[PDB]
């Protein structure tokens, strides 16, 4: 509630009445200063803290306030005079001494007091922005004289600050006031303004310095041109892609426009038998071309300037194009990597951008890239495309895209295999940034495939341990590989979830993933404060000083991803963490990496089975005020889904005993859940049990092991047989299609032979003796190694 | 089972009164004890590191 | 705070008026007549208990660079295992300390363990 100008008045007068002395009433005029300043009655406030002031002249927050007051009247002297008072009381105040830098440069810049205010300010905040803008103003005032130092200033904040955008744009500049054309393009060359390509107008900058370079030295046949004109088709590129991400259409379109431009000027300079590094480029922009002309026809379609239905071919047939464009054929050249692995890094990116878009665009359609080959890859398809790009701005003979052959495109559906290995090439160009991992892993997860997260985090943080012995700890030093797997899952699924529920209105055209420069956030910010400040640490990238702070950040989160006390997790979001581990440590053929996931999965199962109990109670789960990961209500385990999960849980410790080579409790724990899956591990246990048996001259004890486990491994897949027979449904719960049970029932048929087919003894009547003890799943307590040597471990992988 | 507070201490004092510089062989013998202690400590520990140091 | 303190009980203006900083009682003992004050403030660990109070590290990493140079030889192992281990705990803390220094104090102290 704002106090009234009348009751803030009545106060006052009353702490008026009530004070015995001249004195006393002034004591409280700061106090009537602050109640009026609240009112936004600055002259009573004046009034109030003057009369204070007038007592205690010594006190600097009186002045401090008196300062502040002339500052919102204008009057900038007065308030630069009741601030200098302030900090002549109290030089703590170092902020003080900015603000009246900053106050006198915007008075008057020809103040003498300016230089020793920046100045003094300098001292206090070394490397500040701000004071850096206040120098930079100062300067900017000096003529010639001025301009060296400014130089000098701006190579001292580039040395500081090499990736700061607005300093490395005030050199350019400088240099084109100078006339001095060529020391801009060299600065723009540098191979550490890399970096800066995230920047629009750095972008831009770059682009006007090298067409006015190209513009000057028209008619010399220079190699420092084709290199010049080389980086502008990268740096063009660039434009689009932040003009398409960061502006609306119709800037995105005229980005497209002097792109098409700067295409068609280059075309007639490569003739198609040139290997030259700009052919290679020119080719390799032809490709990115197309792939941000579809997405600007995607983008089109978001803004509602044109239906989904009518873009969806078009866009298609634009990434085809992209996605077609040959790799760059490496020779490795011994002795200068840093140029041409960049091309072949972007081609990736095209790839791999191209090729999942083209997945999502076809919505599993078989003859879809067919049909739009026959519909769109001729000239009047091209002029279709120009028109909804440009619409009557370029005609088909100043266009690039109307001059170019799409004639030859080939009926080509992108193959799962390669895409993987271009989604391994994407992730050199962006560095481990949180929105394309999400986005790959949401493509990998649309088309129900598991993303290969381990790959990926193995090349993002090749100095990072696979798993940790102390999941308990918090320590940032203590992250591993699982953590980020089980946390990049999680945001993928929480994105996946957070775009259905979003799509239930949508246009059945509409494609279930956007492409990365149209596609909306698809993380939480907290998500992302994590993820920076773990790849930040991990690669020794943060800013000095800042290291403390991302410490606390990762430390507070990495409790959540462990599941430990009060971690506040949905139920779901473990289940899939379980299930997407078990499926990857299953997959993998190394017993070490196995064991790590077998064992990270049950550490899950073991923290949500007291929250299946909950469940099961019908008492409701905990949920944060801010969550690292959203609860979805859509996605809450409901009481019949809770033995499955159960049993679930189960196979997995009875996987893990079977990993650590405890094959005796495995089996009788899968024996215990009664299930296919369970069936169809236990038939695995005894076909593995009678092949270690199985060598070419056995005793009589050993012929009769080996067919009492062929007859067990026989037994539990006729009953997966009999159980599927009963409900086909089972073919989706099954590990392995129902073929492969039914080839091995067939191979394990042909190894006992026809002469033991009238002869079951029944399977389940005499193992009815040992009641209940609680089977206590222990993790061994670290126990001081005592080596006993008499037991090699008898698991090799075959 | 039972007892450490008197006889060890006179053993120790006892042996390092035998060597020629019993302040540097002092020193010495701290050196796997600050890091034994640095590795036992987590990275979230640092507090109880120094309070462990300042014990030694 | 108080608005009604009586003006008939004055403290010295000196003491009410005193613009105290860290640097300054710094200052004030280096500025003593007293002999032994003098002495000790030269001695290497009041050097590293100034600079922690001060928060300076970088003039704590200007201190162990002349240290070393002044001969590594002269400087006692306690002193130089105290160094090493001030610097792991800086870098727990994600303190900057200058790394050519840091160096230079690990090389050095790495060298004793070797002898």
């Amino acid at each position: 509630m704002r106090r009234s100008k009348a009751e803030i008045q009545r106060y006052v007068e009353n702490a008026q009445n009530s004070a015995s002395s001249p004195r006393e009433k002034s004591m409280k005029g700061f106090l009537f200063a602050r109640l009026y300043y609240e009112a936004k009655e600055y002259e009573l406030a004046k009034r109030s803290v003057s009369s204070y002031i007038s007592v205690q002249e010594r006190d600097p927050k009186a002045h401090r306030f008196l300062g502040q007051l002339f500052e919102i009247e204008g009057n900038v002297e007065k308030a630069v005079g009741c601030y200098k008072r302030s900090l002549e009381l109290n030089p703590t105040q170092k902020d003080l001494t900015l603000r009246i830098a900053e106050l006198i440069c915007t008075l008057n810049i020809k103040d003498g007091r300016a230089e020793y205010w920046v100045e003094r300010a300098s001292k206090l905040f070394p490397g500040s922005p701000e004071i850096y803008r206040l120098k930079e103003q100062l300067l900017s005032s000096q003529g010639e004289a001025g301009w060296n130092q400014l130089f000098d200033l701006i190579q001292a904040e580039l040395f500081a600050r090499p990736n700061d955008v607005y300093v490395n744009l005030k050199l350019v500049d400088l240099f084109l006031s100078n006339q001095r054309l060529e020391e801009a393009v060299l600065h723009c060359l540098k191979p550490e303004r890399r970096a800066l390509r995230t920047d629009i107008e750095w972008c831009s900058c770059v682009v006007r310095v090298f067409k006015e370079y190209l513009a000057s030295k028209q008619g010399q046949k220079n190699t420092n041109m084709r290199m010049i004109t080389k980086e502008l088709l990268l740096a063009q590129c660039d434009v689009v892609f932040l003009t398409l991400s960061k502006k609306d259409v119709q800037k995105s379109k005229e980005a497209l426009e002097r792109f098409d431009q700067a295409l068609l000027s280059v075309k007639q300079s490569v003739s198609g038998t040139d290997a030259s590094d700009l052919s290679v480029t020119f080719y390799e922009m032809r490709g990115h071309y197309y792939m941000h002309a579809g997405t600007l026809l995607l983008k089109m379609a978001q803004s509602c300037e044109v239906q989904w239905k009518a873009l969806i071919e078009p866009a298609a047939l634009c990434y085809l194009l992209a996605y077609q464009v040959p790799k760059p054929k490496s020779k490795p050249v011994k002795g200068d990597d840093n140029g041409q692995g960049f091309l072949e890094e972007l081609a990736f990116d095209r790839q791999s951008k191209s090729g999942h878009l083209l997945l999502t665009l076809s919505h599993g359609k078989q003859n879809f890239i067919s049909e739009i080959i026959e519909t769109f890859a001729n000239q009047c398809g091209q002029s279709i495309l120009l028109k909804f790009l440009f619409e009557d701005n370029l005609s088909m003979q100043d266009s690039f895209m109307g001059s170019d052959d799409i004639s030859y495109v080939e009926n080509r559906v992108p193959d799962l295999s390669e895409l993987s290995q271009h989604d391994n090439g994407s992730l050199r160009i962006h560095n481990g940034d949180l929105q394309h991992l999400t986005w790959l892993g949401l493509q990998w997860h649309f088309l129900s495939t598991l993303p290969p997260l381990r790959k990926w985090l193995k090349q993002i943080f090749p100095r990072v341990p696979q798993e940790t012995s102390r999941l308990e700890s918090n320590i940032p030093e203590s992250i591993c590989l699982l953590d980020l797997e089980v946390f990049l899952l999680a945001v993928v699924q929480t994105s996946y979830l957070q775009l259905q529920d979003n799509n239930t209105t949508a246009d059945p055209n509409r494609p279930r993933c956007l492409p990365l420069p149209i596609c909306k956030q698809l993380f939480t910010d907290r998500q992302r404060s994590w993820w920076d400040a773990v790849y930040s640490l991990i690669t020794k990238k943060a800013l000095p000083g800042t290291s403390a702070k991302l410490r606390s950040v990762i430390q507070h989160d990495l409790t959540t991803l462990r599941a430990q006390e009060k971690h506040g997790l949905q139920p779901a979001v473990l289940v899939n963490w379980a299930r997407g581990l078990h499926k990857t440590g299953y997959s993998l053929n190394s017993f070490y990496d196995q064991k790590e996931y077998m064992g990270r999965c049950v550490h899950y199962w073991k923290k949500l089975l007291p929250l299946l109990d909950l469940v099961k109670q019908k008492k409701s789960i905990p949920e944060p005020v801010d969550p690292l990961f959203k609860h979805f209500h859509n996605k809450d385990i409901k009481v019949s889904e809770v033995k499955d999960l159960e049993d679930e849980a189960c196979i997995a410790f009875a996987t893990l005993d079977l990993v650590d080579g405890k094959t005796e409790d495995a089996i009788i724990a899968f024996e215990s859940v009664k299930n296919v899956v369970a069936y169809w591990n236990l038939a695995l246990i005894y076909q593995r049990k009678a092949e270690e048996i199985e060598n070419d001259c056995l005793p009589a004890e050993e012929q009769e092991e080996f067919q009492e486990c062929l007859l067990k491994c026989k037994g539990f897949l006729k009953m997966i047989c009999d159980e599927y027979s009963a409900y086909p449904s089972i073919a989706t719960s099954l590990p392995v299609p129902v073929e492969t049970v039914f080839e091995m029932l067939d191979s394990v048929k042909q190894s006992l032979g026809e002469a033991m087919d009238d002869h079951s003894p029944a399977f389940m009547e005499n193992h009815s003796v040992l009641t209940t003890s609680a089977i206590k799943h222990s993790t061994p307590s670290p126990t001081k190694l005592t080596i006993s040597p008499s037991k090699s471990a008898r698991f090799s992988p075959k | 089972l039972d007892s450490p507070s008197f006889t060890e201490d006179i053993t120790l004092s006892a042996v390092m009164l035998q060597e020629e510089d019993p302040g540097e062989a002092a020193t010495m013998s701290m050196y796997p004890d600050f890091l034994k202690s640095f590795l036992e400590h987590p990275s979230s520990a640092v507090f109880e590191l120094i309070e462990q140091y300042e014990a030694t | 705070s108080i608005i009604s303190f009586n003006e008939a009980n004055e403290l010295p203006r000196e003491y009410l008026e005193a613009n105290w900083t860290l640097d300054s009682v710094f200052e004030e003992l280096q500025a003593t007549d007293k002999k032994r004050v003098l002495e000790e403030n030269r001695e290497h660990y009041h050097i590293i208990q100034k600079f922690v109070i001060l928060a300076d590290v970088d003039g704590l990493m200007d201190e162990f660079s002349e240290w070393l140079s002044n001969g590594k030889n002269l400087l006692l192992g306690h002193l130089l295992r105290f160094m090493t281990h001030l610097l792991l705990f800086f870098r727990t803390l994600g303190l900057q300390a200058k790394e050519e220094v840091s160096v230079e104090v690990l090389k050095t102290y790495i060298q004793r363990l070797i002898n």
